[PDB]
RNA sequence: UAUACCUCUGCU
RNA sequence: AGUAGUAACAAGAGGG
């Protein structure tokens, strides 16, 4: 089971920024 | 040896402090000073343990730990320190000391510990040898009841169990009292032999025996089997919406098996009566039903329980009814009536209270023994009549004395002089009165009383002295020188054609089963008991509502006679079924005839009450009665109640606290000011208007003429305007 | 007393007593009743022991398990992934503090981490660090006789708390707490094997619960709380006199599978001679963030926000440069608060039993396991929020996370205010429920109940929002019902 | 989208999602500092509710005692304690009528207890106020101190061992006008050390005699403090602790009230949760069966406001005397003692206050005794006003408190007053359009009123309400409410056509209890088990509660599994155990072993569950009966822990005694104080009791009985056991002489 | 008075 | 400063 929500954050994560 | 104990006491008495305390403080006062302490009981143990487990040396231990384990282990962890624990000679210690002991400490013999901790290991033994069935999903109704939590308890009082414990572990310090019962002696022999040469603290052995032997109970919510071994596993066998079928290891006790067999048979007979072919239905259920996983038919072949419902099941299968027994060396054989049990304590002539298993109801026995026979008629503590005959006067009189004691009259109890003590197997209390009166019956016959009779040829009376009198006799006594068959409707009769057992005269007392019953039958619902019958029946109507609603409109006689309503009918009183069906069907046709007025909830609510041949009576009803676990409940005709509750907020019909399903959302927006299907030959219109006169009760409705309006106390504090409709319904 | 016999004694004095002494039933209608008043004042500020949505992680791919490896080694490993640090500059001042101390504390910490050679790091008791951790700020204890004659000797300030207004950030914080994430935050220990059929059923349902709960954002907050309070408690007890450094670490496993160690920032434990269970450990919390504090300056009253670096952040389109902020603040905690923070995993149980009782209640009616239909299908849905469009509904998985967030926030923002509010407002909810069940509810002193609720809405962000949530709920019940004698008791 | 959890209540009923309104995963409120502010509040508030009563200065104590009873009948709905003696006796008589032979049996059972009960019984109990030291001490310690000072003076009737004799000594001790007590104090000596002389703090003891007031005040004194960790309340409140004198009398009075409440369907006390629910279910069943279809039914969800403050000791004397009517006068006067002492009770005012100077940067502690002789410039406005009112009641450092009661003083007799009001509502007593029944435990009650119309209910509420006011019971108008019978609340049980679950109530009990490794594993699994049964904890969540408990247990006790890569103080020694062990599954969790528990296992103890899978040497070490970690306590205290939900009952758990059944270290703060010597007293007492058990093994199971000495009993046993060892057994002739010469030698030293 | 140390205590 | 919240903590006691 993979849980999923109808919501997004198109650009990036301010908590887990890809650096 | 006992050498080092007295040597240390001398060394303690040498100390001037310890000699003062030992001399001044008494044995009774030593219990107080033993509990003398600076140490508070910890308010927050969860916090303190988290605080202390961060410390290097949080555990206190006996100073002799310094001689046993090393100061440091192989990895350099300090195992103990020399710091004394506040208020004792114990030292502060690391958790690494406990680990070092468990891996490198001194080994000891503990193989007989499972006998000391037997109460614990018995739980695993029952689980290890347990058998799991499938999990069914349904609304599990749980009765809060006091039940045993200590399976395999050898039932004694706290003081009786204290004496047994003392004898096993502290034999030298037993007080003035001794082992009274033969239970106490046999338990002590077994405990002494099982626990011999077992190196463990006597304190712990005393503790485990106290818990094992003495019966303990708790109020728990139980669904199904209430016996100890099923109560043990409630967490495992029941949840909110499920039943995990499970048989524990080991064999069920006969007490539990006889109690549950009676309940199973009663439920089977109550179900069969309201079907079209009772004997085929009873037989169908008998072959499918099992108790504790054992099939019901082989139980009926081997179990000798004498009870009306069990005997109807035995008779339907062609099994011999346990119709007989023995008492005083005479074979009693019941030819009419039935035995109903009631244990109560009664006072004798010597003011001695004794618990007798007294029998009630009208019975008839054909008695016969050694050289004499009788025909006994008995009631509750009554010798109605006894016609006796035999080869000798002594043989007749000996049988007579046996019957007079068997009657359980207040005459013979009050005529006892002295205390009753006989043997070292002690017999039950019926034989205590018999053996007393067999030796001497001088007061019995004087206090029994005489009656006058008409001189009949062949019959003669027996006086208190022993003489044969023609026109006088002892109260009830007269001196003078089995296949079965069961019909379609479960009536048990003899070769002559007289009624032995009736389904109507089966006891209506339900009671909760000790062992699990599974009726693997389409005639029964998934779960046992009456709350299940209500919930499953109303759930079924909602689920199949679209089919049954159109079947209600078109052909209602097939709807009313649906087989799924038959279990519901067992909950209705036998006498009420017909008039309830008459009322319901009249109320339903009013809803059909008075166009516009249609209430889906009111149809669903009353629908199960239709399933019976209806009566032509004209009685009014503000409720229908339903028998649920002994107590009567009242399902109201107008609106909600405990038994039936349509909740608008949830959009759910609640039946005895449990949601039974949502009806269609159409039914939320479905109403009309005029309400048909409440009163026979009347129509509720709206609020109580005082223009049409003062309030009348429902019994007073016969006063109102055709088309006359009036105000009525309809139910639940509501006062309502009602009109009598002109043309009546089908 | 031995010779007393009753002779209409109660009825007599019942006649004598005034008719002012009565309990008048005033009928309760939720359409009539007003919203709860929320207080005025300055805005409510963040009071958690760590950053929630505003946190930022430096991290490494690392097979190490949930509590494996040395914390400061893992901290240094996470620092080494990031370059583009700068000379620190105060971009938002802590109005009541000497802000050069906050700057000097960061510089001392960063240099002391570089110089450390061991498993633990104790900092030197510098003047700036001594200030931040409250060194010598307890007044010295004297006999009363010696100090009896002092002018300004009064009793300790024993007033009610200063009231504060409901800020928007707390609702925003809770929204993020209810979201799913890309990482499994909670790792569960082993069970015995499933033998019973119900045990197999349980474990199937547990599979759904585990993924939902573990991947929820609230569970990240649980693991931060459980780590921080554990570290602070253990170090408070062992290293009482030392200013010990505690790196803010969690460890998680991605949905892709890889195990990861995360570094949020650092905590500097003050002195911690904690006798009573309420006694305070002071600590400084230096936490990474990309959030500009100037966009909600009122949120960060206690914080001094530094700007410590620049990060090149990767996206689907192109790279972006963003400034890296370090939210520094002095903060405090106790043995009782720490103990309860170490036990924050029990929040999982509060959500899941409510969720499982909802699943089981339907399963009883349907007479089958409704676990898979609830998590896989989107037929059964419950109201969990409001947008400008209207009352939005959500799946059982959403409800599980929302209820989990509630329980985590009750834990993070515990207070006497929440306790009192929750207990008294429960009565008002039951009255509304009694009306909705068509049971003709009545109050005696409704004004007094309203006052008992509103008394507890003083300053706490979490209780202010729960009060607001009640008002939003009340209005939702009013609009669904509307005017009428026979209104719409059913929702939708 | 803004998320709002409370919008769930639109679809889900409030009772069905009631867990979302219980925030019991956070730390509850705690008081910091003193409860002097609260004790003064309670004392002041209590007197305000009784203010129209009659003041009289006491002959013995000189305390100003307010008597509200038989006073002016109240003219408003505010909390009043103007109970009417005649109205109370009518209700208690009404109870006697309704249950014939109840008062007879309850008294007779209490009399049987009074004859059999020993002085030992007062060792079992929570903290008690010690008049000897003016502080709280454990029950057994405060008893021994009170017996010791009694024995030093002319009071040794308790020598017998029966409790009623100790109670006589308490009544006889009020006659003394020079009661001697040994208070401890510190001295600063100097002693040489090789070659510098260092200061040495030592503790001496000074004999002080007390005034007749001084002792009397102290015996009637009840200590006060703030109640901590209390849920559902914004503000703290004061709780009270009884003294050693009144304690023994309270035992027998509560024991009567218990026997009364045991046979009253309408009492919630003293039964457990499930039985409480069954009782509420029975009265609803009973109310519906007795009623007719025309009638209505409403249920008050009920709270009594200011319960303890408005229950009066003089009224309790009326109850106790009426309940004991026709019984021996010695028995009536014995049970009447506790109400009398409660009527003349005085309350300690706590630690006091702390002052603070900002400019000078200093703090200081003033005692509560200083609140008479002290300037009011220090205090704030509210605190000042309270001190000004308290001075009018202040008597030798303690505020007088004749009317009312306080939490922690007295238990079950107050419920019997409430139950008698419920019993009044029978149809055959009222004989009118309404009638009631219900259940009650303390301030909390559930009243079910039936009538023919809605106005009949309103008259029935007012009749109940005003009758409650006539006996000083004040129903909360703000906290109580009414609705049609179908839903209600009672001690946080929620009924909705049947009782629903309230799991969140029990959330604090899910965790490591903190007793020890053995006890906690048993406690943890049982908590999960009982909540599956009693509070609808579903199977999946219960599995996860096992999983989360093992995690908490592994971290707390540092006993992670032997194949882990973690590093703690314990990992290395557990790793050595792990590698040497053949069958790893046999290892307990505390020894780095795996979790055996799933749903079906929870009732089986861990050692029992792993026994067959253990290595014989590990099992032999684990359960070794001669191991230094276990404290061999009595049988009565074997496998017992303490838990709070009520007051604070004991929790029995199922566990095999192992090396993991250890005890954490004692608190050591007493070493710095003047009571340092109590540790040595205890050390000496335990050594004496340890040696006695070698001659009397039975003493650990059943407490021994004798007026003879410990030494003389041990001596008697030493001779007779040595006799049997030689007369028929394994011992030499020279050994018998060696033992009997030692017994002669011991007899020679008195 | 200050500054270094040293001892006891962390629910008493 | 900060914790906190109807009163406290921000070490207390001692080597005087
Ligand atoms: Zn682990």
């Amino acid at each position: 089971y993979s849980p999923t929500s109808p919501s997004y954050s198109p650009s990036y994560s301010p908590t887990s920024p890809s650096y | 040896s006992g050498m080092e104990r007295i040597k240390e006491l001398m060394e303690m008495v040498k100390n001037s402090r310890m000699r003062e305390i030992l001399t001044t403080t008494s044995v009774d006062h030593m219990a107080v000073i033993k509990k003398y302490t600076s140490g508070r009981q910890e308010k927050n143990p969860a916090l303190r343990m988290k605080w202390m487990m961060a410390m290097k040396y949080p555990i206190s231990a006996s100073s002799r730990i310094r001689e046993m384990i090393p100061e440091k282990d192989e990895d350099g962890n300090t195992l103990w320190t020399n710091t004394k624990d506040a208020g004792s000679n114990r030292v502060l210690v690391s958790p690494n000391a406990v680990t070092w002991w468990n891996r490198a400490g001194p080994v000891s013999d503990v193989v007989h510990y499972p006998r000391v901790y037997k109460m614990y290991f018995d739980r695993l033994e029952r689980l290890t040898h347990g058998t799991f069935g499938p999990v069914k999903f349904y609304n599990q109704v749980k009765v809060r009841k006091r039940v045993d939590i200590n399976p395999g308890h050898k039932d004694l009082t706290s003081r009786e169990a204290q004496e047994v414990i003392m004898e096993v572990v502290f034999p030298n310090e037993v007080g003035a009292r001794t082992l009274s019962s033969d239970a106490q002696l046999t338990i002590t022999k077994e405990k002494k032999e099982e626990l011999k040469n077992c190196k463990i603290s006597p304190i712990m052995v005393a503790y485990m025996l106290e818990r094992e032997l003495v019966r303990r109970t708790r109020f728990l919510p139980i669904a199904g089997a209430t016996s100890s071994t099923y109560v043990e596993v409630l967490h495992l066998t029941q949840g909110t919406c499920w039943e995990q079928q499970y048989t524990p290891g080991g064999e069920a006790e006969n007490d539990d098996l006889d109690q549950t067999l009676i309940i199973a048979s009663r439920n089977i007979v109550r179900r069969s009566i309201v079907a079209i072919d009772p004997l085929a239905s009873l037989l169908s259920m008998c072959h499918t039903t099992s108790i504790s996983s054992e099939p019901l038919v082989e139980i009926l072949r081997s179990n000798p329980t004498d009870e009306q419902a069990v005997n109807i099941c035995k008779a339907a299968l062609g099994i011999r009814i346990n119709n007989s027994f023995s008492f005083g060396g005479y074979n009693f054989k019941r030819v009419k009536g039935s035995s109903q049990r009631t244990e109560k304590a009664v006072l004798t002539g010597n003011l001695q209270t004794l618990t007798m298993t007294i029998f009630e109801g009208y019975e008839e026995f054909n008695v016969s023994g050694k050289r004499a026979s009788a025909v006994l008629k008995k009631g509750a503590q009554r010798l109605i009549q006894a016609i006796i005959g035999g080869r000798t006067l002594e043989d007749i009189l000996n049988l007579m004395i046996t019957l007079m004691v068997f009657s359980q009259e207040e005459k013979m109890l009050k005529a006892v002089r002295g205390d009753l003590n006989f043997v070292n197997q002690r017999l039950n209390p019926m034989y205590q009165l018999l053996r007393h009166f067999q030796k001497d019956s001088s007061t019995l016959l004087k206090n029994w009383g005489t009656e006058e009779i008409d001189p009949i040829m062949g019959i003669a009376g027996i006086m208190p002295d022993g003489t044969i009198n023609k026109t006088q006799t002892l109260m009830g006594v007269r001196l003078s020188q089995i296949r079965v068959n069961i019909d379609k409707y479960l009536r048990v009769r003899n070769e002559k054609g007289e009624l032995l057992i009736s389904p109507e005269e089966v006891s209506e007392a339900q009671g909760q089963e000790k062992l699990p019953i599974n009726y693997n039958s389409s005639l029964m619902w998934e779960v046992n008991g009456p709350e299940s019958i209500l919930t499953n029946t109303y759930h079924w109507i909602i689920k199949n509502w679209e089919l049954l609603k159109t079947q209600w409109m078109t052909d209602p006689t097939v709807l009313y006679n649906r087989i799924e309503f038959e279990p519901f009918q067992t909950l209705i009183p036998k006498g009420n079924r017909a008039i309830y069906s008459g009322f319901t069907r009249t109320l339903f046709q009013q809803m059909r005839d008075v166009e516009g007025t249609f209430d889906s909830i009111q149809i669903i609510k009353l629908l199960p009450f239709s399933a019976h041949p209806p009566s032509l009576g004209r009685t009014q009803f503000s409720s229908f009665t339903l028998n649920i676990r002994g107590a009567p409940l009242r399902l109201l005709i107008r609106g909600n109640s405990q038994v039936f509750n349509y909740n608008q907020m949830e959009n759910v019909i609640i039946v005895l606290g449990k949601s039974v399903g949502s009806p269609e959302r159409s039914i939320l927006t479905e109403s009309s000011s005029i309400e048909s299907a409440v009163l026979r030959g009347f129509l509720i219109l709206g609020k109580a208007n005082s223009k049409y006169g003062p309030v009348l009760t429902i019994g007073e409705l016969d006063k109102l003429g055709r088309g006359e309006k009036a105000n009525v106390l309809i139910g639940q504090g509501d006062t309502v305007l009602v009109m009598k409709r002109k043309r009546d319904s089908s | 007393v031995s010779s007393f016999k009753a002779n209409g004694n109660i009825e007599a004095k019942l006649g004598a007593m005034s008719e002012k002494v009565n309990a008048q039933i005033e009928s309760f209608d939720p359409r009539t009743i007003r919203e709860l008043e929320l207080p005025e004042g300055k805005f409510c500020t963040q009071r958690s022991k760590f950053l929630l949505m505003d946190a930022m992680k430096l991290s490494v791919l690392n097979p190490a398990h949930e509590g494996e490896g040395i914390p400061m080694k893992d901290a240094k490993a996470c620092l080494d992934t990031f370059w583009g640090w700068k000379k620190a500059t105060i971009i938002k001042k802590h109005e009541k503090g000497v802000n050069t101390n906050y700057l000097m504390i960061w510089e001392q910490l960063l240099e002391s981490i570089k110089e450390m050679e061991g498993k633990f790091l104790n900092l030197k008791k510098t003047n700036h660090l001594k200030w931040g951790l409250g060194e010598g700020q307890a007044p010295e204890k004297m006999d009363f006789e010696d100090c009896k004659e002092v002018p300004d000797l009064f009793q300790y300030k024993s007033e009610p708390p200063e009231k504060r207004k409901l800020a928007s950030w707390i609702q925003s914080e809770f929204n993020k707490a209810s979201e799913l994430t890309n990482s499994n935050w909670i790792e569960f220990d082993e069970l015995g094997n499933d033998v019973a059929p119900i045990e197999h059923i349980a474990s199937r349902r547990r599979n759904f619960f585990t993924a939902e709960v573990s991947q929820c954002r609230a569970s990240e907050y649980i693991m931060k709380a459980v780590y921080i309070n554990t570290a602070l408690l253990n170090s408070s007890c062992t290293a009482m006199e030392e200013y010990q450094v505690i790196p803010i670490i969690t460890k998680c496993r991605d949905t892709s599978g890889q195990r990861r160690t995360n570094l949020y920032g650092f905590i500097i434990k003050g002195r911690s001679h904690l006798r009573n269970d309420t006694d305070v450990v002071n600590f400084i919390s230096l936490e990474f963030s990309l959030t500009d504090p100037r966009n909600e300056i009122h949120k960060w009253e206690k914080y001094c926000v530094l700007e410590i670096g620049d990060m090149e952040i990767r996206t689907s389109i192109s790279t972006i440069m963003k400034p890296v902020y370090l939210y520094v603040r002095t903060n405090g905690t106790s043995k009782i608060k720490m103990k309860w923070g170490m036990e924050m995993r029990r929040c999982l149980l509060q959500s899941l039993q409510q969720v499982e009782s909802m699943i089981e209640a339907e399963s009883a009616v349907k007479e089958k396991d409704m676990t898979e239909p609830f998590f896989r299908n989107r037929e059964n849905d419950w109201p969990i929020g409001e947008s400008p469009q209207g009352i939005e509904k959500g799946t059982i998985g959403k409800v599980c996370r929302v209820l989990l967030a509630k329980s985590v926030f009750n834990s993070i923002y515990a207070s006497a205010q929440l306790e009192g509010f929750s207990a008294e407002s429960r009565k008002l909810l039951l009255l509304i429920q009694a009306f909705r069940d068509n049971l003709d509810p009545g109050t005696f002193d409704l004004k007094g109940l309203y006052e008992a609720i509103e008394e507890c809405i003083i300053n706490d962000p979490w209780v202010l929002l729960n009060a607001s949530w009640f008002n939003s709920f009340l209005k939702a019940v009013q609009l669904s019902m509307g005017s009428g004698s026979g209104e719409n008791l059913y929702f939708q | 989208m803004d998320v709002n959890p409370m919008l769930i209540f639109l679809k889900v009923p409030v009772q069905n999602a009631i867990s979302t309104t219980f925030p019991y995963t956070g730390d509850p409120p705690y008081s910091h500092g003193t409860g002097t502010g609260y004790t003064m509040d309670t004392v002041i508030r209590t007197h305000d509710y009784s203010s129209r009563g009659i003041w009289k200065t006491n002959s013995e104590t000189g305390a100003q005692q307010l008597n509200p009873i038989d006073g002016p009948l109240p003219e408003d709905n505010e909390p009043s304690g103007y109970a009417q003696t005649d109205c109370v006796l009518e209700l208690i008589e009404g109870l006697d009528r309704s249950h014939p032979g109840l008062f007879e049996t309850a008294c007779q059972e209490t009399i049987d207890a009074i004859q059999q009960t020993r002085v030992d019984k007062l060792t079992q109990g929570r903290q008690t106020y010690d008049w000897t030291l003016n502080r709280n001490q454990p029950a057994a310690t405060a008893l021994a101190n009170t017996i010791e000072v009694f024995r030093k003076n002319g009071y040794k009737l308790n020598e017998s061992g029966r409790l009623i004799d100790f109670l006589k000594d308490v009544l006889l001790s009020f006659e003394n006008d020079s009661m001697e007590v040994t208070t401890h104090f510190q001295k600063k000596k100097r002693i040489r050390d090789n070659k510098k002389m260092i200061t040495q703090r030592t503790i001496g003891k000074k004999r002080v005699k007390l005034t007749k007031k001084n002792y009397l005040i102290r015996a009637l004194t009840l200590n006060t403090m703030t109640k901590d960790a209390e849920r559902g309340k914004l503000k703290r409140r004061a709780i009270a602790t009884p003294g050693m004198q009144i304690r023994g009398f309270v035992y027998f009075v509560e024991l009567l009230a218990r026997n009364i409440c045991e046979r009253l369907e309408q009492s919630g006390l003293p039964v457990g949760g499930n039985e409480k629910k069954a009782k509420l279910a029975n009265v609803i069943k009973k109310m519906m069966a007795k009623s007719t279809d025309e009638e209505l039914s409403y249920t008050i969800t009920g709270d009594n406001t200011k319960w303890n403050e408005n229950q009066n000791p003089r009224i309790f004397l009326a109850m106790v005397l009426r309940i004991t009517a026709g019984q021996p006068e010695w028995f009536r006067d014995l049970l009447a003692v506790a109400p009398i002492m409660f009527s003349n009770k005085v309350a300690r005012l706590g630690r006091g206050y702390m002052f603070e100077s900002k400019s000078m940067h200093l703090r200081t502690q003033i005692s509560a005794e200083n609140l008479s002789d002290i300037n009011l410039r220090y205090f704030n406005e509210d605190t000042k006003k309270k001190i000004e009112k308290i001075r009018h009641l202040m008597v030798e450092g303690t505020a007088s408190l004749s009317p009312g009661m306080m939490m922690g003083m007295f238990n079950m007799l107050s419920t019997v007053l409430g139950v008698s009001v419920l019993n009044l509502g029978q149809r055959e007593i009222l004989k009118r359009t309404y009638w009631w029944d219900g259940l009650q435990s303390s301030d909390d009650f559930a009243l079910i009123i039936n009538g023919h119309f809605k106005e009949d209910i309103q008259q029935g509420v007012n009749h109940f309400y005003r009758t409650c006011k006539l006996v000083g019971i004040n129903m909360s108008q703000k906290k109580s409410y009414i609705n049609k019978t179908g839903t209600f609340e009672f001690t946080s049980f929620f009924y909705r056509y049947g009782f629903v679950a309230n799991f969140s109530m029990e959330l604090p009990s899910f965790g490591v209890a903190g007793n020890n490794e053995s006890a906690d594993m048993s406690i943890g699994t049982t908590v999960i088990k009982t909540n599956m049964i009693n509070n609808d904890l579903g199977p999946a969540t219960a599995q996860m509660a096992i999983q989360l408990f093992i995690k908490d247990y592994r971290y707390t006790y540092r006993c992670h599994r032997g194949d882990t890569n973690l590093e703690t103080r314990r990992t290395k020694s557990i790793k050595r155990l792990w590698t040497e062990t053949i069958s790893k599954a046999g290892l307990l969790v505390a020894d780095g072993g795996p979790n055996p528990y799933n749903l079906r296992n929870l009732h089986i103890p861990e050692v029992c569950l792993k026994w067959s899978l253990m290595d014989p040497d590990y099992r032999g070490r684990l359960c070794n009966p001669n191991n230094p970690f276990v404290h061999h306590m009595e049988v009565e205290s074997t496998n017992l822990a303490v838990v709070m939900p009520g007051p604070a009952k004991s929790l029995e758990y199922d566990a095999v005694a192992t090396t993991h059944s250890w005890t954490p270290k004692r608190n050591r703060s007493i070493l710095n104080t003047n009571q340092r010597g109590i540790l040595e007293d205890e050390r000496i007492y335990q050594k004496c009791c340890q040696v006695f058990e070698k001659f009397f093994p039975s003493s650990t199971y059943r407490r021994p009985i004798g007026m003879a000495s410990m030494l003389d009993a041990m001596l008697s046993r030493a001779r007779i056991d040595a006799r049997i060892d030689l007369e028929s057994g394994r011992i030499s002739s020279q050994d018998f002489s060696e033992i009997t010469n030692t017994c002669k030698a011991i007899e020679a030293l008195k």
